[PDB]
């Protein structure tokens, strides 16, 4: 619910926006706008940055947009006197060529 | 001595030799009994095997210790190292024969101690800065800066309890007008055993001979299962053996003394037992101790350094002082009997609530 | 000086290497320095199978080793849609509960050991073999499980095992109140233990802790509540907590825990019954042995199960999950191989532990050894 | 120089050395949680010369290798091993130190000989404590030299003469 | 505080007379359950014939891979096993092996069957790979055991009991209640 006024934005953004039937949801950023973007969600009341999952797509029987993606899991501690459980996922595909990325 | 017999320098050497083996025989049979009792204690079975009882284990163990490398290790210094336990294991040994085992004139007619001298309480006090000197020195010795570290705390911790263990002493010198045992043992012969007289003074002894090393304040660090003394772990075999034996040796000569100090060893008016008493009474302090031991923590020394100097020495001289007051005056020692009674009880009633 | 404390000592068995930057009589920061152990189950794992996983997840977890395996297996069958029989389910939380314990168990047995007195543990461990004792009836195995199987566990309970687990039921609430009758009295327990472990809640989040460190400070956040899952739902219990972060919390908290998961086996038992002890789709199931000697058909199943085992869809997934030891999760790409394409474990106490020098800022020396222990070790997480 | 050379003396040596045993477990494994178990709470060791259990060489000569290990621990593992007194004895305690168990890998060692040579094998990942008491018994009487190999083979009663000792 | 300190030597104290609750191994014999997972059995007939065909089917789930198996076809006339195929050699190296249980699931003649052996160290490295008739019902102990026990002329023991037998052993009768 939390999540929603990022989900808006990132369809305003038209950021692609994956999402498993097991209600599990990618967003699919580029690297550059991924810090701010970030920023903003932590403002927005986002708690808690649980993962981040370094993905290798060296060999893949499908076609991915680069070999090296990172993975970040957002959460929102309901327990919290913030927060409402608004977990997500977003991805952010990587050049192999700069294994670059701005922290978080 | 001014009433009190004498023997050869050959029965005192008998005697001396007889006592030294002893306490090593004493020593060994010890840790079986601390072993089982501790496995007992903590409900499980031991040392059962080898024995029956785990005899042997003991000799199966000083085997060990020999027939092993024991060297220095570079950065140290070799005669400094073999004289670091060497000197703690004799002044250790030394001093328990000064004290007694019985009635005068009674070990076969013989007197019954090695030596009695006629200053009692000096020659325990004097003893028990030496102790110290071996551990500090053994830190120096190893040339860790890890080892002396804690030998520093060790013996700072220890010299600050040994102060109090000073303070004690004055107090019975008071009510017997004397130091040598036998006449304090014979003071509580006709009024009766010393802690009635003086149960603060007895409390705030038994708990600062606690503060001696004996694994019962029961970190230091000590060594075994903590961080370790600096007196060992840097040490090998038979020498490491020794420091172990040591702190085993200063525990019973404490269990000693306590019953030397406030009960007579074997006065007991109802009957006389020799040996037997001295025994008992060994036992249940020894017990006593080792049941703290068990069930009760290691304790920071920051803690023990605040808990000793500020609250613990000052009211313990502040006892003496009040029971100078009295005895200058040379009033009816009732006077203090009711209130040594009295504080305990106070101070015994203050644990409940 | 930097202090350089090693690996194995002196019973605290972290492969710890630690910078101890000290002021020779305080702790100002610890640099951390770790990673001397290793083995990267995660690459490995993509060359097993599925089925072989399971070997895997409790060798990682000395503790609760069932939730490790609970939680894989849940990603699993999330994944495929398998479902689980109520009973199954019913036993899952049984033997999970039971496995907290053991974790509590341990995690204070080590305490009095780690520094204390040392003897109380050894009451803690003859629990801990009650515990055993039951474990090893069902699964023949004194601890690492497959006991649960895919579709839910793969076989019934014992019938021996319902005394015995009442049995021990009885003995317990007394025991525990006498192991925490040790602590909250014995005003050296205060002095050792209150004025340490100290870190605010808004910290314990930006460096990571989770639940029984988070909790340990208060704040509810049990994942069982938050995102139940199964059967949890529907049953009660209470979120045990403490107000603060220090050590004094965390233990007592552990107590009221052990209370709680007896409650909830107390609660199981009474919701157990007959039943399949799993999923009954053969696609998806291997087959029931009994059964080899009538059809073909099962034959080449069951033949092809346990030789090429089945191909999972093409998915990543992810599911939280509240182990004893904190947030617990497998994020799980498959590439619809017979191995997965990436087994990412979330590990808690490794992200724990991103906050010790934090935890440890500006300590006193002989309680810094405390702090470490206090948090709960396992080194598997961080490891891995 | 070591009790050994008469009839008498190697025998009674012997006894001494083989009843005092002295566990230094090197635990970093499941092992370790097994192991405080197989101290205590059933069975005993201390009647088998154990009040050592903990953490100085400085106090033991028993090496137990007690589990599942990596490439960075071996010359520790090496090191600490070599500042043990003069006669030791290496326990390879566990099939997660053994051979390697179940991990085939870069990271891992597997072969635990390897790195210091050994002379008792306890397989089993988890083993039951009590195997490993039944290991103490055979390295007991190894040592006393009432032992051979499966073939029959007499062996040097100590594991430290397999590679240099020190 | 106070109070405390004198109830925990209470508790003590009642354990200290408390007669103790541990077992002596190997004195009284170890407490298993039938469901336990010792060395593994390979199992025949009661027409004294072996079951294992040589399956192999353990082999694709052991993941130490701690099995070498030759198979080989059975004698016609001779059959040592029913079977058109059996285990020429059945080789486990125990010094890894997973001891899968999952072994036992997957082999269809049920050959294997963990025992409840625990009883196995020696200080040879290739001796602990046991061989197939070291891994039968019909031996008498572990590898260790026997062989002592014929240099000392000693008979055997192993020191556990079960409740009863796990009905998928079924040759073999261990010690059980009634044995050491
Ligand atoms: S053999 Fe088993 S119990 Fe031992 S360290 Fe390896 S995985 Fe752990
Ligand atoms: S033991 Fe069983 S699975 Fe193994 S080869 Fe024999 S019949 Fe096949």
């Amino acid at each position: 619910m939390r999540l929603e006024r990022v989900l808006e934005e990132a369809r305003a953004k038209g950021y692609p926006i994956e999402d498993n039937g097991l209600g599990n949801l990618w967003v699919v950023l580029p690297r550059e706008r991924f810090k701010e973007e970030m920023a903003h969600y932590k403002a927005m009341g986002f708690n808690f940055l649980a993962d981040i999952v370094g993905l290798d797509y060296l060999t893949y029987p499908d076609p991915r947009p680069e070999r090296f993606a990172v993975v970040y899991e957002l959460v929102s501690l309901p327990g919290w006197k913030d927060g409402d459980g608004s977990r997500f996922f977003v991805r952010v595909y990587v050049p192999e060529e700069d294994p670059r990325l701005p922290t978080v | 001595t001014w009433s009190y017999p004498v023997d050869p320098y050959w029965m005192v050497a008998l005697k001396a030799l007889l006592v030294v083996v002893g306490l090593l025989t004493a020593f060994a049979f010890m840790t079986l009994i601390e072993r089982r009792l501790l496995a007992r204690f903590q409900v499980r079975m031991g040392p059962n095997r080898v024995g029956p009882f785990g005899l042997l284990q003991p000799l199966a163990d000083a085997i060990k210790s020999i027939f092993k490398e024991d060297i220095v290790v570079a950065q140290a210094d070799r005669f400094l190292f073999v004289l670091a336990p060497l000197i703690s294991v004799v002044f250790a040994l030394l001093a328990f024969g000064l004290i007694p085992f019985g009635p005068p004139g009674s070990f076969f007619g013989y007197q019954p101690w090695v030596i009695n001298l006629d200053l009692g309480i000096l020659y325990l006090f004097a003893v028990s800065e030496l102790a110290v000197y071996g551990i500090f020195l053994s830190g120096w010795a190893s040339g860790s800066k890890y080892s002396l570290l804690g030998s520093l705390r060790s013996s700072a911790s220890l010299i600050s309890y040994e102060l109090g263990l000073g303070l004690a002493l004055l107090a019975p010198v008071l009510l017997v007008g004397s130091l040598n045992l036998n006449d304090i043992v014979n003071w509580q012969k006709e009024h009766g055993w010393l802690f009635l007289y003086a149960f603060p003074a007895f409390l705030v002894y038994l708990i600062a001979s606690m503060a001696e090393a004996a694994r019962t304040p029961f970190d230091l660090p000590e060594a075994e299962q903590e961080l370790v003394g600096g007196y060992h772990t840097e040490y090998s075999s038979i020498k490491w053996a020794l420091f172990q034996m040591a702190e085993y040796i200063h525990f019973i000569t404490a269990s000693a003394l306590i019953p030397t100090l406030f009960l007579g060893g074997w006065t007991m008016p109802v009957l006389e037992v020799p040996y037997l008493w001295m025994f008992l009474k060994i036992a249940f302090f020894l017990f006593f101790f080792i049941w703290i031991r068990a069930t009760w923590f290691r304790l920071r020394y920051d803690q023990l350094l605040r808990f000793g100097w500020g609250f613990l020495f000052p009211l313990a001289l502040l006892w003496f002082l009040v029971t100078a007051l009295v005895v200058a005056l040379d009033l009816p020692r009732t006077y203090l009997l009711y209130l040594s009674a009295l504080s305990f009880l106070v101070l015994l009633g203050a644990v409940l609530y | 000086m930097t202090l350089n404390v090693g690996p194995q000592h002196p019973s605290t068995h972290g492969v710890l290497r630690l910078m101890v930057t000290l002021s020779g009589e305080e702790v100002l920061e610890v640099v951390p320095h770790i990673g001397y152990l290793h083995t990267g189950f995660e690459k490995t794992m993509e060359h097993r199978t599925y089925l072989q996983n399971i070997t895997y997840t409790p060798r990682m977890d000395y503790l609760h080793s069932f939730a490790h395996d609970l939680a894989y297996a849940l990603a699993v069958e999330k994944l495929l849609g398998a479902v689980v029989p109520p009973r199954a389910e019913t036993i899952r939380v049984i033997l999970n509960e039971l496995s907290r314990l053991a974790s509590h168990l341990v995690f204070l047995g080590t305490g009095l050991l780690d520094l204390g007195a040392l003897t109380p543990f050894f009451y803690a461990f003859r629990e801990r073999e009650t515990i055993l004792d039951l474990f090893e009836w069902v699964t023949g195995q004194r601890f690492h499980h497959n006991y649960i199987r895919i579709g839910g566990v793969k076989e019934d309970l014992p019938e021996e095992f319902v005394p015995e687990l009442k049995k021990l039921l009885e003995v317990l609430p007394h025991r525990i109140d006498e192991y925490e009758a040790l602590f909250a009295e014995s005003p050296i327990f205060y002095e050792r233990a209150r004025g340490v472990g100290v870190i605010p809640p808004e910290v314990a989040i930006d460096l990571g802790l989770t639940g029984g460190s988070l909790r340990a400070s208060g704040v509810n956040y049990d994942v069982r509540k938050a995102y139940p899952y199964s059967g949890y739902e529907t049953y009660t219990f209470d979120v045990p907590l403490g107000e603060r972060g220090d050590v004094f919390d965390r233990m007592l908290v552990r107590i009221r825990e052990m209370r709680e998961s007896v409650k909830i086996i107390k609660q199981a038992l009474e919701r157990l019954e007959p039943g399949p002890v799993r999923d009954p789709n053969p696609q998806i199931t291997p087959p029931p042995r009994h059964l080899l000697e009538t059809s073909m058909e099962a034959v080449i199943y069951h033949f092809k199960h346990y030789t090429e085992g089945f191909h999972p869809p093409k998915g990543e997934v992810y599911v939280p999950t509240e182990s004893a030891r904190g947030e617990l999760g497998y994020y799980i790409v498959s590439d619809g191989g017979s191995m997965p394409y990436r087994v990412k474990v979330r590990a808690p106490s490794f992200v724990n532990l991103q906050s010790l020098p934090y935890a440890c800022k500006g300590e006193q020396v002989p309680d810094m050894v405390a702090i470490i222990a206090s948090l709960d070790p396992v080194m598997g997480d961080v490891d891995r | 120089r070591e009790g050994i050379l008469f009839t008498t003396l190697e025998k009674l040596v012997a006894w001494g050395r083989s009843n005092s045993l002295w566990p230094a477990t090197f635990g970093l494994a499941c092992c370790a949680i097994e192991m405080m178990a197989s101290t205590d709470a059933r069975n005993d060791l201390a009647r088998f010369g154990s009040e050592v259990f903990r953490a100085s060489p400085r106090q033991a000569d028993v090496m137990i290798v007690a589990g599942r290990l990596s490439k960075k621990m071996a010359p520790v593992m090496r090191r600490v091993w070599e500042q043990m007194p003069d006669p030791k004895w290496v326990i390879s305690m566990g099939a997660c130190a053994s051979s390697g168990g179940m991990f085939n890998n870069y990271a891992i060692v597997q072969n635990v000989d390897s790195v210091v040579p050994v002379d008792v094998y306890v397989p089993g990942c988890p083993p039951r404590p009590e195997a490993l008491i039944y290991a103490v018994m055979q390295l007991q009487k190894k040592v006393r030299g009432q032992a051979y190999n499966e073939r029959g083979e007499r062996l040097p009663p100590v594991a430290a003469w397999k590679r240099t000792r020190g | 505080t106070l109070k405390a300190l004198a109830q925990s030597l209470g508790i003590t104290l009642k354990y200290l007379f408390s007669k103790p609750v541990t077992v002596p191994y190997p004195d009284a014999p170890v407490a298993l359950k039938p469901r336990f997972h010792g060395r593994h059995v390979l199992t025949r007939h009661p027409n004294g014939l072996e079951k294992c065909i040589g399956c192999s089917l353990c082999a694709a789930a052991c993941p130490a891979y701690a099995i070498y198996v030759e198979p080989a076809e059975n004698d016609p006339e001779n059959p040592v096993s029913a079977g058109e195929r059996y285990a020429k050699v059945y080789e486990i190296n125990m010094l890894r092996c997973i001891f899968c249980g999952l072994c036992e699931e997957a082999c269809p003649t049920g050959a294997i069957v963990l025992g409840y052996d625990f009883e196995m160290a020696d200080y040879e490295y290739s001796d602990l790979v046991y061989g197939k008739e070291d891994m039968l019902v019909d031996v008498v102990g572990t590898k260790p055991q026997r062989r002592e026990a014929k240099r000392t002329g000693k008979p055997v023991k192993v020191g556990y009991v079960v409740p009863y037998v796990r009905p998928e052993l079924e040759g073999f009768k261990a010690p059980t209640e009634g044995g050491k």
